[PDB]
RNA sequence: UUAAUUCCGAUAACGAACGAGACUCUGGCAUGCUAACUAGUUACGCGACCCCGGUCGGCGUAACUUCUUAGAGGGACAAG
RNA sequence: UUCGAUACCAAGAGCUGGUGUCUGAGGGAUUACGACUCGCGUGGUCGGACAGCACAUGUUAGUCAUGUAUUAUGGUGUUUCCCAACACGUAUCUU
């Protein structure tokens, strides 16, 4: 069978992660390791969410790799969470009738926006006379 | 007689601005919007939906302006806002050739009768021909336009190698393609023109503006035929491929005439009025008759694509 | 070259390289009207031009200071022999110059010029060579022992923003008189020029024109001047 | 013939003009050209005190000073290119021709 | 807190005065007419010009707008 | 009314200049563009291990620029 | 139920697109030449048009300029490098 590959990314804060979707059964993987071994295990339904609300039908017909770097956990696991949901609506815009790809972004959109468009939040650079961003140093008269 | 709508073709975020039919299939029309998207439909004719979107064509950077579909049905012309063309096969929506040169906008593009001869005309005061294959062949410079160049097209008549260019600088001029050079100026019109067409016979030209003056122009002779009184800004022209009618975009509403007794045959005017509570109406930007003339498609700036069937 | 320092310390080293032979040519050709420096280290030339007002003062009597200053270039810097250049011209409109025309208004206050006369005979200077607003400030001890600052100042002179990067050129020098130091500030809004020689080729960012709508008639009937 | 063209530059335009100026060179010269790889840029950056003395309010100065790294290989026989890049110098970018 | 400017107003207002027959209801239109006729340095104040022209030009149409 | 002597209104004032703004850098966007052995990826051939597949920051060379890099334009305007 | 349009193929064409000969109409650089400066070497500034040319050399016009080899204030041939037909020229070869 020819190509039928999109590797789509998905950013929440200075963490990436690039989902390689492509054709064959359902398998989803992350560095190596599956969906439900990638800590920490508090957050293990936001990896799972795009499954559960799609169902796993939907994934019959891709097997999606996933890359991470960068962040930490918690922007790690929004990152990897958009990625997938990002390459999965790309897969079916393509090679699929786009009435599919339509009714599953309607699906997850109206669920959560998070997981088709980034969070463009960024870290605020700190100034001088002060410890943050804002906070100034405490101020002593007499 | 009169003209009626069966439904309405909702699958567009930006509103329409381009909408291009080929003999080939009845069941596949190509709308242009203003998103970046060319959206390619398949027609059921359903009580439900008259069609739904089977193919979205992406690649551009801005508003995707024209569109216009191959003699053979594989190949889609598309020209955009960003300065550039882009050359897509049907088949997977995927392109096969982006053609590069332009500066500005390129406001409107038009294929040959061969498919072997492609012209743009853009904002930046230049008409430019195009091989299939990515070539700068000929820019006209000096003797064009004194305002952007709105539109060019190509004729139907293959024995005279003519092209018919509408510009805002209150003309339309004539090349011979062969040559490239200017046969006739046309002075008459009273501010910018919109849109041109060529009538299926290749023999009369239409041209429109913000003035509301539909004039017919001569392919044979430089002579000014007749006027029609549009009322309205006409934004988009065309005539009917197999009856003698011209159709003209008025605005907010449709206007189609017979041609030999100056009458409106009937005015479109969509009758389910949402815009009643100080909204000005969302106004018709193109439209195109089926391959059989039994069907008009017209494209609105609420992105939307309405059907107009004959009753009669 | 073997020793193969940093492109981060080799730009700093030719930073300072540049700032000493400028405060090394300003405190030599002081007198004689100095505009300033510029260097290009060609494939195995050092190209090094100055700028001046009264260029045959300093490569003075066949070409005495001119093989001099050459001379301390190459000893002080350790540079090879050869390759060294020095090249000394006259800048264009010195009227538009803040350090010729600020060294200038310092050498008629060492004459003893009056400061009044002084500082409007320099800032009428400045505005009839073309410059677009000028601000002449010298401060410190007149006339007794508490400090004043006298400030002369006509057309349009702008402070904040960018602009000033490359429309204001400013300068400032100091001048030894018996009772004490004055200081002289000279500060000259350029031109606008689309050759970018007299001053800068970016129009005023606020500044917007319009071209003037060619005056039509409209057509009544429709015409053709159809050719072949 | 596998010859390494470096540009170290502080300002930009100037050092894509020599880049566009060696690319124009190259192709005219009829030989293969890898594009101007554009290596990160370095800041160099020193942050101050303003006042010299200590009775003000505690107001820093950040000096910047970004320095950019362009390079364009070639596979021509040194001669030809030597030539090439023996023309068209500005005093703001820096050259550097590495054979091996 | 969007209150424009005396430069942003005047030149528009100007742009109307003189080239009415051009410009229209939508931005994207009189956005590359207003680049096209008058010489703004930056794109920020073209897009802010554009963006009056297209508001005074949608009230020209309703009634007596004064300036 | 606005962050603002910011504007539109009334108005013997009209037209302007400095400061505010505009400006420069910066952050977020491009599956569009120019490029990459001092950046990768995907496929591949090989090699190692588990029972055809799976894992590899184990080894190696034809495509391409999604991820990294930094250039040119675009984009946002209280525009609907 | 007659008459003219419409899918088809062929009989060569013409068209059209691709390939590519040749010329430079042109377009560049500095190295001709000029100018402006001098430390007398250059350094800037024109960058091919703005220098020169020898009665050499193409075309000839006011027949009158002239005091009739003459020179008009012919005003364009000669030629030192480079890229070049979007100058859609068109050789060949295709469609």
């Amino acid at each position: 069978g020819p190509l039928q590959s999109v590797q789509v990314f998905g950013r929440k804060k200075t963490a990436t992660a690039v989902a390689h979707c492509k054709r064959g059964n359902g398998l989803i993987k992350v560095n190596g390791r599956p969906l439900e071994m990638i800590e920490p295990r508090t957050l293990q339904y936001k990896l799972l969410e795009p499954v559960l609300l799609l169902g796993k039908e939907r994934f019959a017909g891709v097997d999606i790799r996933v890359r991470v770097k960068g962040g930490g956990h918690v922007a790690q696991i929004y990152a990897i969470r958009q990625s997938i949901s990002k390459a999965l609506v790309a897969y079916y815009q393509k090679y699929v009738d786009e009435a599919s790809k339509k009714e599953i972004k309607d699906i997850l959109i109206q669920y959560d926006r998070t997981l088709l468009v980034a969070d463009p939040r960024r870290c605020e650079s700190k100034k001088f006379g002060g410890p943050g961003a804002r906070a100034r140093y405490q101020k002593s008269y007499r | 007689e009169q003209m009626t709508l069966r439904g309405t073709l909702k699958g567009h975020n930006g509103w329409v601005t381009q909408i291009a039919t080929t003999p080939q299939f009845p069941d596949m029309i190509l709308s242009a919007s203003r998103d970046k998207t060319i959206i390619m439909w398949k027609l059921t004719r359903d009580e439900t939906n008259y069609g739904i979107p089977q193919r979205a064509l992406r690649g551009h950077s801005h508003f995707v302006s024209d569109v216009v579909i191959s003699s053979d049905g594989q190949f889609a012309l598309s020209g955009s806002w960003d300065g550039t063309l882009r050359l897509w096969d049907l088949t997977t929506g995927t392109t096969t050739r982006r053609f590069v040169g332009h500066t500005k906008d390129v406001l409107s593009v038009a294929f040959s009768s061969d498919n072997r001869q492609i012209v743009s005309g853009s904002r930046d005061k230049t008409i430019k021909l195009w091989n299939t294959l990515g070539v700068c062949k000929y820019t006209v410079q000096d003797e064009s336009h004194s305002e952007w160049v709105s539109c060019v097209r190509f004729s139907p008549n293959s024995s005279n190698p003519i092209i018919v260019s509408c510009g805002w600088d209150k003309l339309v001029k004539v090349w011979n393609l062969a040559n490239c050079k200017l046969k006739t100026n046309h002075i008459g019109h009273t501010g910018y023109l919109n849109t041109v067409t060529v009538s299926p016979d290749g023999s009369l030209c239409a041209s429109g503006g913000k003035d509301g003056q539909a004039m017919l122009w001569d392919l044979n002779e430089g002579k000014h035929l007749y006027t029609l009184d549009g009322g309205d800004i006409i934004n988009a022209l065309c005539f009917s491929p197999n009856r003698y009618w011209l159709c003209a975009a008025t605005g907010p509403s449709i206007k189609i005439w017979d041609l030999e007794g100056k009458i409106i045959v009937d005015e479109l005017k969509q009758e389910v009025i949402s815009t009643s509570s100080k909204a000005e109406p969302p106004q018709c930007t193109s439209l195109a008759w089926s391959a059989d003339g039994q069907t008009l498609f017209a494209g609105y700036t609420d992105n939307l694509v309405r059907v107009w069937q004959v009753t009669i | 070259m073997a020793v193969q320092i940093s492109k981060k310390r080799k730009f700093v080293a030719d930073g300072i390289f540049k700032a000493e032979l400028n405060e090394f040519l300003t405190r030599e050709l002081a007198e004689d009207g100095y505009s300033g420096v510029e260097v290009r280290v060609t494939p195995t030339r050092t190209e090094i031009i100055i700028l001046a007002t009264r260029t045959q003062n300093v490569l003075g009597e066949k070409g005495r200071r001119i093989r001099e200053l050459t001379a301390v270039v190459q000893k002080r810097f350790g540079f090879p022999e050869g390759s060294v250049e020095l090249y000394a011209e006259k800048v264009a409109t010195r009227g538009l110059c803040a350090i010729a025309q600020a060294e200038s208004l310092r050498y008629k206050l060492l004459g003893g010029l009056a400061v009044r006369r002084a500082c409007y005979g320099v800032l009428r200077f400045i505005m009839e060579s073309g410059a677009k607003g000028c601000e002449v400030v010298v401060s410190g001890k007149l006339r007794g022992q508490r400090a004043k600052s006298m400030k002369f100042v006509d057309g349009l002179m702008i402070h904040s923003g960018d602009p000033v990067n490359y429309y204001v050129d400013t300068a400032v020098r100091h001048v030894l008189l018996r009772q004490g130091v004055l200081g002289i500030k000279v500060k000259i809004m350029l031109p606008w020029d689309p050759s970018g020689k007299i001053g800068p080729k970016k129009p005023l960012p606020d500044h917007v024109s319009i071209v003037e709508p060619k005056d039509e008639i409209l057509p009544t009937t429709p015409i053709s001047e159809q050719k072949g | 013939h596998r010859i390494r063209i470096t540009l170290t530059s502080r300002n930009v335009k100037s050092l894509e003009k020599v880049c566009a100026d060696l690319i124009r060179g190259a192709k005219e010269k009829n030989l293969k050209v890898k594009g101007p790889v554009r290596m990160p840029t370095k800041t160099l950056r020193i942050t101050t005190r303003k006042t010299p003395c200590g009775e003000g309010s505690k107001t820093w100065d950040r000096f910047q000073m970004r320095i950019h790294k362009r390079l364009i290989d070639l596979h021509s026989p040194s001669e030809i290119v030597k030539q090439i890049t023996s023309i068209s110098i500005e005093p703001g970018v820096e050259v550097e021709v590495t054979i091996a | 807190g969007r209150v424009r400017t005396k430069t942003v107003k005047k030149a528009a207002r100007v742009i109307i005065e003189k080239y009415y027959t051009r410009l229209g209801n939508d931005f994207h239109t009189n956005k590359r007419v207003c680049e096209e006729i008058a010489i703004i340095p930056s794109k920020k104040l073209r897009n802010k010009i554009a963006g009056y022209v297209t508001h005074l030009m949608k009230r020209i149409q309703r009634g007596p707008v004064r300036g």
